[PDB]
């Protein structure tokens, strides 16, 4: 999920702006809801998520707002000691304490079309439920949710949000949000302001957060940080607030998920495209969206760290002339702008190739027997943070190479570049892959079937579910917008999907948006 | 605060525009519309929490009604959370149970012609809807982006890398995969 708000000063308009990018997958129908409420000191239109009652990306009267789900820190595991002479008990501030005891019952449509049903037993205890257990020895594990009985709370919060009026109004909702969320504001008047909110624990300073914590008593939680202490910002001089599922700031920790904030985030593709302008629009914002639903993520750290290496070969290795030309001629995105059925980059393909090669000669070795619970961190979806430290020459703490990063570096090019001459051709051109291309299925990320999908084959784009693109204006909220696949989910009996099914799909793909509607004779002008 | 009334819109994406007199008329055709438009994803995100899937589409989806309802809440724990709010944040969510439930039954009186194919073909009707099932659906994704146990998974690791260099070097490795800072980590707040 990926977010931008700017000040009025980084504004060329003057104006604030806001941009959403949701990703909560691909869906028919779809995951969230558009829709237009209006009532006596009450207009605000946008979408949600399917089932809300609020808006969660759009604006009102004030402001406009978004949100971006991520990877924080309100869930902690804790290993429970079992009594040896009672599985039912665990040791909790020097005494033994009996678990709750939980029956259910689910009613199944078993392989016959008729019902089943099938009786399990779950235990809570202190911290929350027993999710797991371990007969080598007396071990049980369970899950603290940071937000347990307060998921009612977060809501009236979110609608309060809607409801404001003013930031101390959006501030005071967001401090009762209690889940974890990073929020985005942007006001008639230029101001902006950025918060993570979610109530997080006090944890224990002598414990490790990236893994489970004792249950014995004396590591427990002490109370919930301060919506003070939370990262936040109001009008950063900078100018603008952008996010992709990154550290929030410097000083923030996040324990078991460390791995998704590093020197490699995703996130600089949009600071970039901020720092390469001036006084930005929101067409601006809609051009680093595109670089970043296509961005060769790798491409933005580690071609500068190519580059270099065949450079200071450049005489030993005629084929490196070429790369070095077609790697810094390549804008690091693998993107279909002619409309082929081809990428425009044939380097891209190159490039691809050498990352994998690059990224097994640094951890196949010592984790390759690992890959299944390792590789998703050492080639994480959002960078690569611990192999560019290597290659940097940045100290860490294990030894990973017993080599020169310059011998690697060639021995992935010289491979990858052999293989590609013998099988494709000698030019970049013969190296270009088909494009992927996806679709909006049936099952959501919940993993449940809603519906019956789209077969429509779409490019292949890391980008958001939604996109709002919103200009608060003197006059109130201003831009546009697109929420596919459609507004209406129906199938009638004989299978006739609804009309606005997939009406907003092609626009999806085509970088088209209609128009963010606001005022009552704009609403009418499109019925 | 008992009289009615509301306009909708309709714009040529079929984006409905509401038009009320106050709010609870407001939420109340919220529902509604959103019922008319999705009433059987809206069906399925609540099967998801209640943990009722396996009714509908058989044992694939057992493990996970088993741990929406072992990590979930019964009726009882969320119609007493749901107690616990404010007063208007409380009626507007059950106006807006109401607006759905609205919908469900226009849909059961024409089922033909209002009940989407997916409860034909399955055969199963939808239920109406309370504050519970309102939010019983906000739980079924919302928590979903809170909801984990990588920390065992990080233990697993530090396990299996420990069974196969010794606890010395493996804590090593973990500290680089699993890492405690990173100062260099690009970051969303950086100018006051
Ligand atoms: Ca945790
Ligand atoms: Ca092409």
């Amino acid at each position: 999920s990926n977010a931008a708000i700017v000040g009025s000063e980084k504004s060329a308009t003057g104006n604030a702006l806001l941009f959403s990018g949701p990703q909560v997958g691909f869906v028919a129908p779809g995951f969230l809801y558009e829709v237009g409420l209006h009532a006596p000191g009450f207009d605000m239109e946008g979408s949600g998520f399917i089932g809300y009652p609020f808006i969660m990306f759009g604006a009102n009267n004030h402001f406009a707002l978004s949100a971006t789900a991520g990877y924080g820190n309100v869930t902690d595991i804790f290993e429970e000691k079992l009594n040896a002479k009672n599985s039912s008990q665990y040791l909790y501030k020097g005494k033994w304490r009996d678990m709750e005891k939980r029956k259910e019952s689910f009613t199944v449509k078993g392989d016959n079309g008729e019902k089943k049903t099938v009786e399990k037993i779950y235990y809570r205890t202190v911290h929350g439920p027993v999710i797991s257990r371990d007969e080598t020895n007396k071990v049980a594990y369970s899950k603290s949710w940071s937000f347990r009985g307060t998921e009612a709370q977060s809501m009236s919060a979110y609608m309060k949000a809607n409801w404001a009026k003013n930031l101390k109004e959006f501030e005071n909702a967001a401090s009762e949000y209690t889940m974890s969320l990073n929020w985005y504001y942007a006001d008639k008047k230029g101001d902006i302001a950025y918060y993570h909110v979610g109530r997080y624990p006090v944890r224990n300073s002598k414990i490790d957060e990236r893994i489970p914590t004792p249950g014995t008593g004396e590591y427990e939680w002490k109370g919930f940080i301060p919506f003070k202490e939370n990262p936040h910002v109001i009008n950063p001089k900078n100018g603008y607030v952008v996010n992709w599922n990154n550290k929030p700031s410097k000083e923030w920790v996040n324990g078991e998920y460390s791995f998704y904030w590093g020197e490699d985030n995703r996130v600089q593709q949009y600071i970039n495209g901020m720092e390469a302008r001036g006084k930005v629009t929101l067409e601006d914002i809609n051009e680093i969206n595109y670089t970043a639903s296509f961005a060769q993520l790798r491409a933005n750290l580690f071609k500068q760290l190519l580059i270099d290496v065949l450079d200071k070969n450049k005489s030993t290795n005629g084929n490196y002339i070429y790369l070095i030309e077609k790697l810094e001629e390549w804008n690091n995105l693998k993107e279909d702008e002619n409309k082929d059925g081809y990428y425009d980059a044939g380097i891209a393909a190159f490039f691809d190739e050498w990352w994998n090669n690059l990224h097994d000669k640094l951890f196949m070795d010592e984790l390759g027997d690992f890959y299944g619970i390792t590789k998703e961190i050492t080639d994480h979806r959002y960078g690569a943070s611990l192999a560019y430290k290597i290659l940097n020459k940045e100290s860490t703490n294990y030894k990973w190479v017993n080599v020169d990063q310059e011998k690697i570096i060639m021995e992935s090019t010289n491979e990858v570049l052999a293989k590609l001459q013998s099988e494709k051709g000698l030019k970049a051109e013969k190296w270009r892959m088909p494009i992927k291309t996806m679709t909006f299925g049936e099952k959501s990320l919940i993993g449940i079937p809603h519906g019956y999908g789209s077969m429509t084959p779409i490019i292949e784009m890391n980008r958001g579910s939604e996109n709002h693109y919103i200009e608060m204006t003197p006059t109130g909220p201003s831009g546009f917008n697109i929420t596919p696949p459609g507004q209406i989910g129906f199938v009638k009996k004989d299978g006739t999907i609804s009309d606005h099914y997939d009406d907003q799909l092609v626009m999806f793909a085509e970088w088209k948006f209609k128009p963010y509607l606001f005022n009552k004779k704009d609403i009418n002008k499109a019925a | 605060d008992k009289n009615e009334g509301v306009k909708v819109v309709r714009d040529n994406f079929g984006v409905p525009h509401l038009y009320a007199k106050n709010k609870k008329d407001l939420y109340e055709a919220y529902g509604y519309v959103m019922a008319k438009d999705r009433l059987f994803q809206l069906e399925m995100f609540r099967r998801g929490n209640e943990g009722t899937v396996s009714e509908i589409f058989g044992e694939d989806y057992l493990s996970k009604d088993e741990q929406s309802r072992r990590d979930g809440y019964s009726n009882k724990e969320i119609k007493k959370m749901i107690d616990g709010l404010d007063r208007q944040p409380k009626e507007l969510i059950a106006k807006f149970a109401e607006g759905i439930s609205r919908y469900v039954n226009e849909a059961l009186k024409d089922p033909d012609d209002k009940l989407s194919k997916e409860f034909h073909e399955y055969q199963f009707l939808p239920q109406k809807w309370t504050s519970t099932d309102v939010v019983r659906v906000y739980m079924v994704s919302m928590t979903y982006f809170m909801d984990n146990h990588q920390e065992l998974k990080n233990a697993e690791i530090l396990a299996k890398l420990e069974h196969e260099y010794g606890t010395e070097v493996s804590r090593k490795m973990f500290d680089d995969l699993v890492w405690k800072n990173d100062p260099s980590a690009p970051t969303s707040i950086v100018s006051e």
